[PDB]
RNA sequence: CAACC
RNA sequence: ACGACCGUAUAGUACGAGAGGAACUACGGUUGGUGGCCACUGGUGUACCGGUUGUUCGAGAGAGCACGUGCCGGGUAGCCA
RNA sequence: CGAGUGGCUUGCUACCUCGAUGUCGGUUCCCUCCAUCCUGCCCGUGCAGAAGCGGGCAAGGGUGAGGUUGUUCGCCUAUUA
RNA sequence: GUCGGGUGAGAACCCCGACGGCCUAAUGGAUAAGGGUUCCUCAGCACUGCUGAUCAGCUGAGGGUUAGCCGGUCCUAAGUCAUACCGCAACUCGACUAUGACGAAAUGGGAAACGGGUUAAUAUUCCCGUGCCACUAUGCAGUGAAAGUUGACGCCCUGGGGUCGAUCACGCUGGGCAUCGCCCAGUCGAACCGUCCAACUCCGUGGAAGCCGUAAUGGCAGGAAGCGGACGAACGGCGGCAUAGGGAAACGUGAUUCAACCUGGGGCCCAUGAAAAGACGAGCAUAGUGUCCGUACCGAGAACCGACACAGGUGUCCAUGGCGGCGAAAGCCAAGGCCUGUCGGGAGCAACCAACGUUAGGGAAUUCGGCAAGUUAGUCCCGUACCUUCGGAAGAAGGGAUGCCUGCUCCGGAACGGAGCAGGUCGCAGUGACUCGGAAGCUCGGACUGUCUAGUAACAACAUAGGUGACCGCAAAUCCGCAAGGACUCGUACGGUCACUGAAUCCUGCCCAGUGCAGGUAUCUGAACACCUCGUACAAGAGGACGAAGGACCUGUCAACGGCGGGGGUCUUAAGGUAGCGUAGUACCUUGCCGCAUCAGUAGCGGCUUGCAUGAAUGGAUUAACCAGAGCUUCACUGUCCCAACGUUGGGCCCGGUGAACUGUACAUUCCAGUGCGGAGUCUGGAGACACCCAGGGGGAAGCGAAGACCCUAUGGAGCUUUACUGCAGGCUGUCGCUGAGGACUCUCACUCCGGGAGGAGGACACCGAUAGCCGGGCA
RNA sequence: GUGGAAGUCUGUUAGAGUUGGUGUCCUACAAUACCCUCUCGUGAUCUAUGUGUAGGGGUGAAAGGCCCAUCGAGUCCGGCA
């Protein structure tokens, strides 16, 4: 069984969903953690300086 | 390289854990205030998943229903005693001090009241040899003379299920089923059969450890493999 | 006996399985009464079909050499 | 003879 | 677009003590190659005719399906060796 | 011992190609060379004959089937001009 | 698909009928996930649709999903999170222990709904009829109430009860066919309420010394059979429900085999097959309440995932429709679905290609190799070798039979079950299609079933049972974490950790010098702190004394790394290759030599064997069974071959419509030679050459595709190794702090451990912090 | 005779897999597909959903296999021009 096309048919699991806090479809319904805003993981909003060029 | 299997074990991930949620009970001796006035009646004999041996369900006078580490020869209806003044018969528990020398015992405590630590496996037994007012000498299943507090409790007789080891598994499938009831990753791939990156013995055109197997006691995890601090090897001499 | 093993495993393995299971299934004298009606119920567990006496014993024999010793001393 | 020895 | 060989007559002759043993020439055939043709033999021939298994159309009659003929036997034309 | 020809082997060189000219053997299909194995015509012989042996002209045609081996080559078998 | 017709400006593909077909574990029915309006209606064809389109999953607009009893909701599973506590420089980080919560929509547990009618689209939701559950209120009854039971459970074999379905018999209703007299369909009717009870268990009677009983095991004076009794089942029978419903009508009755469902008996485990909420226990009347969320549609060769209307991938149940047969097999056919695995028209339709049928004679000559194809085939009877671990080998091999019809026998309660007999009879052929093994021998490997390189490797590689060695008495060995802490472990030597070999059988020689590990060690060497001398009004510093682990040194150890030669009738460096096997999957020499077999055998098998460079758990030898493993031989068979032919289906070719990509410095009708950076359509010399187009097989463009993966070069990269360099974890060991009292000792008060507690064990040690020496490819 | 064991046999039952054709395809139906043949199919079996293990880390009956077409160290962004 190839890792490509044939293995794509088995994908019918729902993981990332619309986040209650930020609105992005990044709330992982299994982990109950938003990969975009951090909801479920931290009170503070998910943020990182690497999301932009160092001097900007 | 990569961490060897022995190192993956320590993390205690599912693959290496024991099926605890399926285990029945911790067969520790009952805790008696004193007097020995505690007696119970064997209500049933059950299979202990964690030891491949039988265990006995006991109902005590004060209403306590508990599984117990059963010696050979215990059956339903039989009455058992646990205390300093318990009778000296198979299936009864009392401090070594009260036990007559030269009597096979099992589920011997390490420290008085700990519930039992020694001689708990199928068909084994410790042999109470010497008495005293300060120390009770016991011969453990491995042949080692152990000095114990006479206040250490123990059960008279040998553990049930002896001879379990006399029959061969015959097939992989039988080993398989037993392993599924233990905290062990099985089957076993030999170090010499792995790539260099995976084990000290891995690599090489043909299989062979590219080094002596007797490893030092001081070796770090990841390197302590093969024959650990062997005092000798082989069968010779 | 080991006949269910066919031509597999080799002499020894299925020779001992035969003996062990042979002695295992023989008629055993109940300790409670005395009738040869004890049968194995599982690993180390025996029961008499006559009086229903359920008790512990060896894994494949109702009594072991070491078990018989306890009685003595 | 189709690289390495 | 023809190459080569075998055989017979020449002749048990010429030659040679013997053993052995030719040629010119005239013939018949084979083989390899070449071009063409189907009266003959052979193949094919899901044109066609027949036999027959399972199933369906109630039976009979007559048919479908079973892979582009269910299977089997025979085989015209044509195409072929 | 001396003088050459070829460009089938091997060696040598590093000229061409590393933004790639697919690598042995076989197979299939076509053209060619002659230093000729057979076939045609000759010369000599330690050429009686038959047959050998050696040499000359000659490239029209032919040079096949098999056993081991991936083999090329080679060894082997029965045929063959 | 075809012929007619319908609609429309327009019809091969939108609709109707007829005829012809396709799908049967699916191409039918219900659904999970997932999608998200794709569902229904109307109006459209600019877009999407492999051609067209009046059609549509497309465009525009409207409409559509109704619940006390179907899910959710409730419970808890593996397990997750939150808070507290603790760690961490710190946190959104981290382990434990408490608490709380979360965690199951087909498919875990679970209070209660059936039948019919209705819409364009919903429907156990609406409507009609009937019924049920929970809670609450009122009334009567009731003092019981929590013990127990249930929820609640593995794998294999099997009896009994029993519905649907299917079939058989006969009756009734309707249909079909029309030489007969047959063939088809229907013949209905729920939940619920009531009632019946087999099995299991038990009780009374009884009184078996051999009887009772089973498919089988089994049962009994510790009381068998028989007789009677208590308890006690179905999603089942029976009555109601039902002058309900449904049907055009009739609106049956019996039987067999019996999925569902119910209830028992047996066997297996080095394997033991959830939990909790809830329910029962624990009556009845009447009334009230029963909110909230889901509900359409697809569920796939067009509604999901794969960029697509993709030949892929994707769970569940329909596993009992008819013939067939052992069958959930093939083949054919219903119910139901479809003609959308969606471009058509034309040419006896050429070459060539993909699938495939048939080939005389020869029969593996083909080829690396029988690759490909074929041969055999179902069932019954006879019969079956070497070898063997006594299981097997084995369906060995080899031989014979096989249909139909007529009348019967036997087994069984019987089957629309099975086993036979006699007579008759047809064909080339009776497992007639379909389904359906070719067989045998020798050798190598691995014992076996099992695993694997998703996407070039299925093997001899990995695993395995078996054998073996190593560590550890549990405050352990091994391992994870910076720490708090943790896996192993509800475990305790018959354990479990770390390694090696790899079933059985017969065996497993010699070597401890080097390396490794371990033990010992008079003496030697061996750091820091403290101590002492010199030095400094102090300090730096120099030296001394003491000396832990470690090393030197000694010993043990090879189923520890590994080794088992050259020379002579010892030497290096410990020993100097034993049993076996041997030209090997190891032998260069080598096509070794002899033999077998063949016309011929670098192959294969047997023997020999000085082994370039076999050999014993780096396991040796050997071996029945097994194998999509490697090699060889034989019988059978055949288009693999001699040597090719004819045929079939789909393309190819022509026509309508649709309509890409690769590639392109320029020029370009080339050919023979030469030249040139030595491999030119383009330079030179000649030769040839009127332009354009169709089909073809691919000689050339050192053809297209990919900045060669080989090789080298770069003071390039990465993975891996080690007695490379340098370091870093980690372990051992000394010292200082924690740390107290009286080179050996006692004590208790810190601290540690055990204990529910009292208290016990230990104890200034250990743990921990700091530092010093040793080891240290585990890691950088 | 009964009994019905087995990592037991046959088997396109379901289901799992993939020896050979070095067949078809190779601007594909498909960035791993199609056909025939073949292997397993009561167990170390297969399978759905839930759940856990995370990057020098997992997971690995060990092939450097696998960790979302990516693995001798994933992916993303940043360091970074
Ligand atoms: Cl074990
Ligand atoms: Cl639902
Ligand atoms: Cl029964
Ligand atoms: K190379
Ligand atoms: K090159
Ligand atoms: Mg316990
Ligand atoms: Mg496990
Ligand atoms: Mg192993
Ligand atoms: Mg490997
Ligand atoms: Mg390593
Ligand atoms: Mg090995
Ligand atoms: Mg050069
Ligand atoms: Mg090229
Ligand atoms: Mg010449
Ligand atoms: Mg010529
Ligand atoms: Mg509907
Ligand atoms: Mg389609
Ligand atoms: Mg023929
Ligand atoms: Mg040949
Ligand atoms: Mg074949
Ligand atoms: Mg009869
Ligand atoms: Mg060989
Ligand atoms: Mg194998
Ligand atoms: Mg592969
Ligand atoms: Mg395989
Ligand atoms: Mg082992
Ligand atoms: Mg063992
Ligand atoms: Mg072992
Ligand atoms: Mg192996
Ligand atoms: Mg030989
Ligand atoms: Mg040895
Ligand atoms: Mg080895
Ligand atoms: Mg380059
Ligand atoms: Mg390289
Ligand atoms: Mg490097
Ligand atoms: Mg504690
Ligand atoms: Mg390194
Ligand atoms: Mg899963
Ligand atoms: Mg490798
Ligand atoms: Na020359
Ligand atoms: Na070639
Ligand atoms: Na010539
Ligand atoms: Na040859
Ligand atoms: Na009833
Ligand atoms: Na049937
Ligand atoms: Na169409
Ligand atoms: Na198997
Ligand atoms: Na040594
Ligand atoms: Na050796
Ligand atoms: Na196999
Ligand atoms: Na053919
Ligand atoms: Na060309
Ligand atoms: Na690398
Ligand atoms: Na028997
Ligand atoms: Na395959
Ligand atoms: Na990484
Ligand atoms: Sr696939
Ligand atoms: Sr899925
Ligand atoms: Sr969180
Ligand atoms: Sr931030
Ligand atoms: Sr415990
Ligand atoms: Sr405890
Ligand atoms: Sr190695
Ligand atoms: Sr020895
Ligand atoms: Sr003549
Ligand atoms: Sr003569
Ligand atoms: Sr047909
Ligand atoms: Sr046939
Ligand atoms: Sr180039
Ligand atoms: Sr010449
Ligand atoms: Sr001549
Ligand atoms: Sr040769
Ligand atoms: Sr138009
Ligand atoms: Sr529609
Ligand atoms: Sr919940
Ligand atoms: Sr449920
Ligand atoms: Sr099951
Ligand atoms: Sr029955
Ligand atoms: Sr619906
Ligand atoms: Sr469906
Ligand atoms: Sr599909
Ligand atoms: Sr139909
Ligand atoms: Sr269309
Ligand atoms: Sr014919
Ligand atoms: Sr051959
Ligand atoms: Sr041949
Ligand atoms: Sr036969
Ligand atoms: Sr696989
Ligand atoms: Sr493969
Ligand atoms: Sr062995
Ligand atoms: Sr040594
Ligand atoms: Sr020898
Ligand atoms: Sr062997
Ligand atoms: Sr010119
Ligand atoms: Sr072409
Ligand atoms: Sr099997
Ligand atoms: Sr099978
Ligand atoms: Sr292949
Ligand atoms: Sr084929
Ligand atoms: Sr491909
Ligand atoms: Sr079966
Ligand atoms: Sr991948
Ligand atoms: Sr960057």
């Amino acid at each position: 069984t190839g890792a490509g096309t044939p293995s794509q048919g088995k994908k019918n699991t729902t993981t990332h969903t619309k986040c209650r806090r930020c609105g992005e479809k990044s709330y992982h319904t299994k982990k109950k953690v938003c990969s975009s805003c951090g909801f479920g993981k931290s009170a503070k909003r998910r943020d990182y300086e690497w999301q932009s060029k160092a001097g900007e | 390289g990569r961490r060897i299997q022995g190192q993956r074990r320590g993390r205690g991930t599912s693959t290496f854990r024991a099926p605890s949620h399926r285990y029945k009970a911790d067969l520790e001796h009952r805790k008696v205030e004193d007097g020995d006035v505690i007696a119970g009646t064997v209500v049933d004999i059950e299979h202990d998943p964690a030891r491949s041996a039988p265990v006995a369900a006991v109902e005590f006078e004060d209403g306590d229903r508990r599984l117990i580490l059963a010696p050979e020869g215990v059956g339903v209806g039989d009455e058992l005693q646990v205390g300093v003044s318990a009778e000296i018969a198979p299936g009864n528990t009392l401090p070594l001090a009260e036990i007559p020398e030269g009597v096979p015992v099992c589920n011997v405590e390490s420290s008085p009241g700990d519930g039992g630590k020694f001689a708990r496996a199928s068909g084994v037994n410790a042999q109470l040899l010497t008495h005293d007012r300060n120390v009770a000498v016991v011969k453990l299943p491995s042949g080692e003379m152990k000095r114990l507090d006479p206040q250490c409790r123990a059960t008279i007789g040998v553990v049930a299920g002896g001879g379990r080891t006399d029959k061969p598994f015959v097939k992989a499938g039988n080993k398989h089923h037993k392993m599924k009831a233990r905290g062990t990753k099985w089957p076993n791939v030999r170090g010499v059969a792995m790539n260099a990156v995976d084990h000290p013995f891995g690599g090489g055109g043909r299989q062979h450890p590219g080094k002596p197997k007797s490893i030092s006691r001081n070796a770090p995890p990841g390197r302590k493999v093969g024959d650990i601090a062997s005092k000798r090897t082989g069968r010779g001499g | 006996r080991s006949g269910r093993f066919g031509a597999r495993y080799g002499r020894v393995s299925r020779r001992r399985v035969a003996e062990i299971e042979s002695e295992m299934n023989e008629d055993h004298a109940c300790p409670n009464c005395g009738e040869d009606r004890v049968d194995r119920q599982g690993t180390g567990i025996w029961q008499c079909s006559y009086c229903d006496y359920k008790f512990t014993g060896g894994s494949y024999k109702p009594e072991t050499p070491g078990g018989k010793t306890v009685r003595r001393s």
